[PDB]
RNA sequence: CAUCAUUCUAUGGUUACCCAUCAUUAGAGGAAAUUUCCAAUAAACUCUGGUGUAAGGCUUAGAGUGAUGGUCGAGGUGCCCUAUUUAGGGUGAGGAGCCUCGGUGGCAGCCCCACCAAAUCCUCU
RNA sequence: UAGUCUGGCACGGUGAAGAGACAUGAGAGGUGUAGAAUAAGUGGGAGGCCCGGGCCGCCGGUGAAAUACCACUACUCUGAUC
């Protein structure tokens, strides 16, 4: 699992010979794996932590009935009413559209319940897992999943793909999202042992480069 | 083997499927009717002279065994 | 009424996690045959809670609704014997497991009637 | 328990032909109703690419994923050998 080449931690600013594209790109990192079973109780599950502002952009939704009335308008919360999650799940089988059109949901406190009725566990097998915490702290607690950890999964195709950083932050911010990513593959280590065979550090869209 | 259950007299729709559509058949015989419309065969012998007294069908040759009628003329 | 789904309610259920089959773990189960019976053989197949993942509302009390105050229509699917093999000759029993408003023939479509089937196997003889 | 039958290790080699692997270095490969399409998949995605100009698409529509746009593991076999 352990490799490391953290003695020459420069030569990442090489921009204009890889980068010449104009849309908003996400630095999405593929790493090479070997010798793992998708069938059995063999797991490749967990959420690798990233405190150093990754900032994933997707179809974002946020709920919560707290002192987040004014705290959540800093980001401009699309706060649809707790009552108005009815057609969220209803225009799904009767109507042939994705009635969500948002790739996250939220669990909140001040009130221990978010919703345990047909609407809440109606999301329980939709994907886009509502897991995040915004219970009692209130520092911002709105972007503290986005600016906090990334999630990944395992499946039947034996391959891994997940984002590490984004294009708005520089190459000296794309270097802060390499060290604190694959050092959590030496800390997190069951005896599915020696999982990392080759490492592919990358832009979003360019050429393959090696740190091992 | 396969026992069949017939009916004594008409249903309202079955007379509208008799009086319209049996004059669209050619063999109007009491053995045709009780196989097709599935009634007690004795009935179909009596219904056809009421249609002659109504004036739809043509008595070709009546007999004890088989009475033979046909649908409406051309002229 | 016994029911699956529809909309208005749901202090109701858990997000690295819940359904219904299939895949498997520990249980509950025979008529014909056979002949005059009896207790037994020996399971096919059905479900109870365990657990898993390609489709998806779990369930739950209950107000208004698709549809029988009886419901689905209900006729087909096998095994064995033959140089009538596009066919002819047999008829034990009991579980399971599926298509269609089927296309062509007749007094032509609907009723009557003919045939070609959607996937059929396990078992005590 | 002597003996004897037998398998392993050892002394213990050389060269070729061969059969299978692994390490490998390229191709080809995918058919549920369906949506215009033999849906191999993951992090995607409404944009980029070439000649201001133009392209495949979005959505509708099939269906937890839907086509252009960086990559790479697997899986059905072929397949070059320091």
């Amino acid at each position: 699992s352990r490799d490391t080449l953290y003695e020459a931690v420069r030569e990442v600013l090489h921009g204009n010979q890889r980068k010449r594209r104009k849309f908003l790109e996400t630095v999405e990192l593929q790493i090479s794996l070997k010798n793992y079973d998708p069938q059995k109780d063999k797991r490749f599950s967990g959420t690798v932590r990233l405190k150093s502002t990754p900032r994933p952009k997707f179809s974002v939704c946020v709920l919560g009935d707290q002192q987040h009335c004014d705290e959540a308008k800093a980001v401009d919360i699309p706060h649809m009413d707790i009552e108005a999650l009815k057609k969220l799940n209803k225009n799904k089988k009767l109507v042939k559209k994705l009635a969500k059109k948002y790739d996250a949901f939220l669990a909140s406190e001040s009130l221990i319940k978010q919703i345990p009725r047909i609407l809440g566990p109606g999301l329980n097998k939709a994907g886009k897992f509502p897991s995040l915490l915004t219970h009692n702290e209130n520092m911002v607690a709105k972007v503290d999943e986005v600016k906090s950890t990334i999630k990944f999964q395992m499946k039947k195709v034996l391959c891994l793909a997940v984002a590490v950083g984004h294009v708005k932050m520089t190459d000296d911010e794309l270097v802060y999202n390499i060290h604190l990513a694959v050092n959590f593959l030496v800390s997190l280590l069951k005896k599915n042992w020696q999982n990392v065979r080759a490492l592919y550090i990358k832009s979003t869209m360019g050429k393959p480069q090696r740190l091992y | 083997r396969d026992k069949l259950n017939n009916l004594v007299l008409f249903d309202k729709a079955t007379y509208d499927k008799l009086c319209k559509e049996v004059p669209n058949y050619k063999l109007i015989t009491p053995a045709v009717v009780s196989e097709r419309l599935k009634i007690r065969g004795s009935l179909a012998r009596a219904a056809l002279q009421e249609l002659l007294s109504k004036g739809l069908i043509k008595l070709v040759s009546k007999h004890r065994a088989q009475v033979i009628y046909t649908r409406n003329t051309k002229g």
